[PDB]
């Protein structure tokens, strides 16, 4: 009967030591700096693979209706007419809804004359949904650069740090893309 | 510069270092640069003093 | 009736048939009179596409009407 | 079991409002038209909506009390409301806190 | 108020909100005190009708839908829906493309195993693995956003011939840094449980799933390994050259929540070892060495061939599949994923039967919730690792 | 805090177009937007990135193409000018109208002079454009921002 | 193959089929010999029921229900599997339940009854789980008319 | 008429009342207590903001599971019509100064389930009045913070004299029907069923 009492005392002192170790690691966790970012004061750097808005050009277009069949919902419409003076068709209007858009960038890939483009815009907040049918002259505007804005602070993500950084907040050097670009390898080696 | 020529970005502060692009249009002293990486065509704008012409 | 023609669905044969068992005893107003597209004709059945956001259905040949 | 089906404008409750609450009763269907400030109303179009609701509740006879038939009645009521809006009748009001065109946008005939 | 306390059993209706981490599920619990007698699950608040979507849809228009089937990893459904037509038509796949495929599949399996012990440890005790596990998954989010462009399922990345894109320049170096950093984080999570208070004694005898009952009920996944059955589907059928590296299947003796925890804890280290051996493989090295050997050497001398390419053959957007049925099996993070596809020489397929891994494992939940306490209900619901998007679909 | 008076209304009635610099961390233009309604102006929220062309949407009528899924045919919706139809059944007291653009960063400087001429052509509606701001609330003339 | 000879050894007349691409083979039983085939197959092996699919051969053809059976081992290279095909007409969709043999398809038959409308004799709980219980009609048929609702119309 | 869907046509204040209205609006701008409602991966994207990487707490928003102490609801995910009266009751059980932020492409419109679907609700604006829409499939958490910023810019537009809009009119109507009584629905009765242990 006494062995159960000694086992209970051993479990109690082990639980007290576990509580003390939890207090020790909690006091250890107060030493490190916070690793969060501020908005809209410290905006993240968009990578070359991160997609966004779809930009449309009205000059390098032939109205061939190829990317409409690639889209599962067929959101870009082609308002093409037939002209009797020429032998081809011309585009009149170009509209696309963005509230039902998946943003997967599949119509941009199947394009030989690169008529669609990827634009680094994600800040889209509107009080009404009826204005989402964007016009071609509205999609032909200049994107907002995060570098040229003097009020924001540029900070890269985890995979854009030189030689391996676990925090990625100070960045005292100007190096990026840890590795080597494939241009100096042909010069030296 | 003219729209339709190949330029190169040479800014050591930005992530895109020595990337060949295609100029789309010019307005307000800003140049739209179309990059060709992989199977997706991205368009990142820059300034007029950031790029250098490469034949 | 060919590929890509205007179709009109009548409701005189759909009282007691194999297509009326899966139907829930009622019919919407766009199925009586309106517009419908014919996708393809494989065998005796034909694929009917409706302008409403609804998946395409399959009907018989002796159940439609050209317009 | 309190059977009801409401989206934004029609409220078909299968009970009876005594003072401020409802009790389960399968003998009375209470209709509430446009509870939120989204459309301005009158006394003639609301009477036409009530007459269409009486016609729709007189059409559905000899059927079981389920959610599907009550939702179909509410959908026919909202379709009647949308066709009354498209007919050339009352519409939106510029007095709410939020203005979202849920039924349609004002367009031009010609 | 009318609260008449009688001597009848109380029916507890757990609503379909579940505002901690769970989706939509209406649980009706019938009890008579401090136990659980009966449990009734009601679903139907997340069913979107995926089988009607694939009735008139091609392969290039079904990728976001099949990635939005399951919202945990997603790339397993993409991997089986690029494996079904390439086996129906007989199209080969390069070895480097399958290496990239198995690397991305194991890297999604790492995040899928990481999103189980968060709420499972949050609903039983202290709420401080939450921020660190979400930081460790945000590392994978930033890695995948630098690699492909997005953090999870909204990512196509797969075609019939192969992968349309390629890896970036620093992705292999940051992946090596992540394999350097991920191992002490899982040793800390195993040391959190290998010497513990009554957390070990709380979930110690609540499940008690036997072998023959698990075979008769049809359990597949980590529960079958916790029961003591070595039925890893990657060992039965070699999916994409799975017989080249070292393997070890963690098998537990008894079937409980602690055993199901430590099997996934060991499986994290096994996946780390598999991706480390995959980085030890890669016949041709990173993209820098491949580009240097392409631009330095000749045009078609030794490097540029059939095995080391982007895709190998550009497939048509509207292509015809041969007539016949097909079924493939792939071990996923939850269980076994299968697709029963029937084609009849057309662009749109006839029948798209989907085999969900969690809908077959949810049948043990009426058997598991019997004679247990009220506080064990959420732990039992979190131990099976089910997803409402997989059981509703 | 800062007890703001009635000074934005006089600067809006003196000029034809104004540009205010707000902090983007929260909201501070709502106080002036409420003071405008207290003075007797009808506010109209509108987003500056999605507008198409300013002339065809503000003076004449346009044609919107809804996104069809192949179920319906190609249809066109005739949209009237927004500020004209807002000015038609406007007035309870007939004082004035304002137009507020939320995100005025994604715009070019070519249409700003046309908007500053359009708000001076018809003396019944004003133009308020928002800029991302620098640490303080300050107002500037839009014509001076165009000319400089 | 071997499963056809195993069925023929105990005096059972079935319809033998071939392989689609590789691996699986199909055995067709219509209405009556399914219980006897399952009883003589459970004694040899196939203790893990994989899945149950249901489809149509055409818009006016009959229902086809395919059960997937596979034998289990501790550590084997490639255990052989098989498919069992039931060709039931749509006038009387009566397929007998296999819940007492294997407890895997306890909800799969319920899902098939909700999708296509197959009445399974001997089912403990055959009700609606995917579709609502007040919702009538089978949504996954070749001829399914959708009623018009306010949430089911197009978004204006 | 030549105009479809027409719109019907619908002053000195004090400084102390203006300052009291500024204080009353600043309190709602500073507290902004949200509600966490999510059925899909958009709930995971919302929970990624609660972690210590983006710091969604620093604006004042604290996570609450109660639909009674939250002046803002955040609907997120693919919405089934069986969940639509649940969302209607969860919106109606909230207090009167409530706001709606709809996050996602399948929430604000039909999304991907707008071509061939019969169960997904094509738009949450048919159910609850949306104040700030948020396109994206899935949207960036910085875009969710931008929607929070636009909601904070929209809250300060309210007035203390025009506060008489947060109510619902009666418009009651009473009519009779001739429907048949339905048998009840199953409540429990799964394990101890007479057709489960005894084989028929
Ligand atoms: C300078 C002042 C510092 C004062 C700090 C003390 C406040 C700590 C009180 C603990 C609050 C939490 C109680 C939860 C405790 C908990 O949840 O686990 C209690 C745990 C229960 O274990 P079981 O559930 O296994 O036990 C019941 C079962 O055995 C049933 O058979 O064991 C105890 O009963 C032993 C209690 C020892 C508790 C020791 C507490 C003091 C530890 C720190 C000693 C500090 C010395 C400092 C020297 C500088
Ligand atoms: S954007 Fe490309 S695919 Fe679309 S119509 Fe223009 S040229 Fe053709
Ligand atoms: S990104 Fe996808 S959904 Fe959006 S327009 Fe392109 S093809 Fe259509
Ligand atoms: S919008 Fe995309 S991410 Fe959000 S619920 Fe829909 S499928 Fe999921």
């Amino acid at each position: 009967f006494l062995n159960q009492i000694t086992n209970y005392a051993k479990e109690a002192v082990q639980s007290a030591k576990y509580i003390g170790q939890g207090l020790s690691v909690t006091f250890d966790h107060m030493r490190r700096r916070p690793i969060t970012v501020q908005y809209p004061y410290e905006k993240l750097i968009p990578s070359e693979r991160f997609r966004g808005r779809i930009h449309f050009e009205f000059d390098k277009c032939i109205a061939c209706e190829v990317c409409v069949r690639v889209c599962p919902i067929n959101l870009p419409v082609v308002d093409w007419v037939f002209n009797k003076e020429l032998k081809k068709k011309e585009l009149k209007h170009y509209s696309i809804d963005f509230g039902v858009c998946i943003f997967c960038a599949n119509c941009v890939e199947y394009c030989p004359t690169n008529c669609l483009s990827v634009t680094e815009e994600y800040e889209l907040a509107t009080y009404d949904r009826h204005e989402l049918n964007y016009d071609s002259v509205a999609m032909g505007r200049i994107p907002y650069k995060v570098t040229q804005d003097p009020m924001v602070t540029p900070i890269r993500e985890f995979a854009y740090l030189p030689a391996g950084v676990m925090s990625g907040h100070d960045l005292p050097a100007g190096a990026q893309r840890a590795g080597e670009r494939p241009e100096a390898i042909a010069n030296t080696a | 510069i003219l729209p339709g020529m190949t330029v190169k970005v040479t800014n050591p502060n930005d992530t895109y270092y020595q990337f060949q692009g295609i100029v789309q249009r010019i307005t307000d002293g800003k140049v739209a640069v179309l990059f060709e990486g992989g199977n997706w065509d991205k368009l990142v704008t820059f300034q007029a003093s950031e790029l250098e012409p490469v034949v | 009736i060919k590929k890509g023609d205007l179709v009109k669905v009548v409701a005189e044969k759909l009282a007691n048939s194999l297509e009326a068992l899966a139907s829930d005893h009622r019919y919407p107003p766009y199925l009586f009179e309106g517009r419908g597209e014919v996708v393809d004709i494989r065998g005796d059945y034909a694929q009917i596409k409706f302008p409403v956001p609804t998946p395409t259905v399959w009907l018989r040949l002796d159940q439609l009407e050209v317009a | 079991m309190l059977l009801k089906s409401t989206t934004r404008h029609v409220h078909i409750y299968a009970g009876h409002v005594v003072d401020g609450e409802v009790h389960p009763d399968t003998e009375t269907l209470t209709l509430n038209v446009d509870p939120d400030n989204e459309l301005e109303w009158n006394e003639a179009a609301l009477a036409k909506v009530e007459a269409k609701f009486r016609e729709l509740v007189a059409n559905a006879a000899g059927e079981d009390l389920t959610e599907y038939n009550l939702r179909r009645i509410g959908s026919d009521l909202e379709h009647f409301i949308r066709s009354l809006l498209m007919q050339g009748e009352i519409g939106y009001n510029l007095n709410s806190r939020v203005r979202n065109y849920s039924l349609g946008i004002p367009r031009v005939n010609h | 108020p009318k609260i008449e306390t009688r001597t009848e059993p109380m029916v507890i209706n757990m609503g379909p909100h579940h505002p901690s981490m769970h989706g939509v599920l209406r649980l009706m619990v019938t009890l008579d005190g401090e136990d659980v007698i009966d449990c009734e699950p009601v679903i139907g608040y997340l069913h979107r009708g995926m089988e009607k979507i694939a009735e008139n849809r091609t392969n290039i228009m079904f990728i976001p839908y099949v990635s939005r089937w399951d919202y945990a990893a997603g790339m397993f459904n993409e991997a089986v829906t690029v494996n079904a037509p390439e086996k129906l038509a007989g199209i080969p796949v390069p070895k480097r493309a399958s290496y990239i495929r198995v690397i991305m599949l194991e890297l999604n399996r790492i995040a899928n195993h990481l999103l189980w012990l968060g709420p499972f440890l949050a609903d039983v005790g202290a709420q401080t693995p939450f921020f660190y596990i979400f930081r460790e998954r945000e590392y994978i989010y930033d890695l995948f956003e630098a690699a492909t462009g997005m953090r999870f399922i909204n990512n196509n990345y797969f075609r019939i011939g192969g992968v349309a894109a390629d890896l970036t320049y620093g992705w292999v170096t940051k992946c090596r840094d992540f394999c350097d950093y991920f191992l002490p984080k899982v040793d800390e999570y195993e040391r959190l449980i290998t010497n513990n208070p009554i957390f070990v004694r709380r979930l110690q005898g609540v499940g008690k799933i036997s072998r023959e009952e698990a075979i008769n009920w049809g359990l597949s996944g980590p529960m079958l390994r916790a029961s003591g059955v070595k039925w890893d589907l990657r060992k039965v059928d070699h999916y994409e050259c799975y017989d080249d590296f070292d393997w070890d299947v963690p098998v537990a003796t008894e079937g409980d929540c602690l055993a199901r925890y430590i099997v996934r804890i060991q499986e994290m280290r096994e996946s780390v070892k598999i991706i480390r051996q995959a980085l030890d493989g890669l016949p041709g090295g990173p993209y820098e060495n491949l580009e240097a050997k392409r631009m330095l050497e000749g045009a078609k001398s030794e490097w540029n061939g059939f095995d080391y390419q982007y895709i190998g053959k550009k497939l048509s957007p509207t292509f015809k599949i041969p007539k016949g049925e097909h079924y493939v099996r792939v071990e996923s993070g939850k269980g076994e994923l299968g697709i029963y596809l029937i084609g009849d020489d057309n662009v749109f397929p006839w029948r798209w039967k989907i085999r969900p891994p969690d809908f077959n494992n949810l049948q043990v939940l009426p058997q598991l919730l019997k004679g247990m306490k009220v506080a064990d209900i959420v732990a039992i619901l979190g131990s099976i690792d089910v997803i409402m998007g997989s059981v509703d679909r | 805090g800062l007890l703001a008076g009635y000074q934005f209304v006089k600067d809006l009635e003196s000029a034809g177009a104004l540009a205010l610099f707000v902090p983007p961390e929260g909201g501070f233009e709502g106080r002036y937007q409420r003071r405008l309604r207290s003075k007797g102006y009808t506010t109209l929220p509108m987003s500056a990135p999605g507008l198409g062309d300013l002339a065809a949407y503000l003076t004449q009528e346009h044609g919107i193409r809804p996104a069809h899924t192949g179920k319906e045919d190609i249809r066109v919706y005739f949209q009237p000018p927004l500020v004209t139809y807002h000015l038609e059944n406007l007035p309870p007291n007939a004082k004035g109208l304002v137009l507020w653009l939320i995100d005025g960063k994604r715009l070019s400087k070519q249409e700003f002079a046309y908007l500053a001429q359009l708000t001076q052509t018809l003396p019944k509606f004003k133009v308020v454009v928002e800029v991302g701001g620098d640490r303080v609330v300050r107002w500037e003339p839009l014509a001076d921002w165009v000319a400089a | 193959g071997p499963v056809g000879r195993l069925l023929q050894s105990q005096n059972l007349s079935v319809e033998s089929l071939g392989r689609d691409a590789s691996g699986v083979e199909m055995i067709k039983v219509d209405r009556d010999r399914l219980l006897a085939v399952c009883q003589t197959l459970y004694a040899d092996g196939f203790n893990y029921l994989r899945c149950q699919a249901a489809y149509d051969s055409g818009p006016g053809q009959d229902l086809v229900s395919t059960y997937h059976l596979i034998k289990l081992s501790d550590n084997a290279d490639r255990p052989p599997e098989v498919r069992i095909k039931v060709f039931v007409p749509r006038d009387d969709p009566r397929v007998p339940s296999v819940y007492w043999i294997w407890k895997t398809a306890d909800w799969q038959e319920r899902e098939s009854y909700d999708m296509f409308g197959i009445v399974y004799e001997g089912h403990p709980n055959l009700k609606r789980i995917l579709m609502p219980e007040d919702w009538v009609g089978w949504p996954l048929r070749k001829d399914y008319i959708t009623p018009d609702f306010y949430e089911l119309q197009e978004a204006y | 008429p030549a105009i479809l869907n027409p719109i019907a046509r619908p002053l000195a204040e004090n400084i102390i009342l203006t300052s009291l209205n500024d204080v009353y609006d600043w309190a709602r701008l500073s507290s902004l207590w949200p509600l966490m409602y999510g059925t899909a991966c958009c709930f995971i994207e919302f929970a990624a903001m609660i972690g210590s990487r983006f710091d969604f707490d620093r604006f004042g928003l604290v996570p609450r599971n109660s639909p009674r102490q939250a002046d803002l609801i955040i609907t997120s995910g693919t919405i089934t019509m069986k969940m639509a009266p649940a969302l209607v009751r969860l919106y109606e059980q909230m207090p009167s100064p409530k706001y709606v932020i709809a996050m996602g492409a399948c929430t604000i419109t039909g999304g991907m389930f707008s071509s061939d679907s019969y169960s997904a609700v094509r738009g949450v604006d048919k159910l609850i009045p949306v104040d700030v829409y948020l396109p994206g499939c899935p949207p960036r958490p910085e875009a969710i913070m931008d929607a929070i910023v636009k909601l904070r810019k929209k809250i300060a537009n309210e007035h203390i004299n025009e506060r008489g809009n947060l109510a619902q009119t009666h418009r009651l109507f009473t009519a009779k029907h001739k429907m048949k009584p339905v048998p009840p629905i199953l409540t429990g009765q799964y394990l101890n069923a007479p057709s489960r242990q005894a084989p028929p």
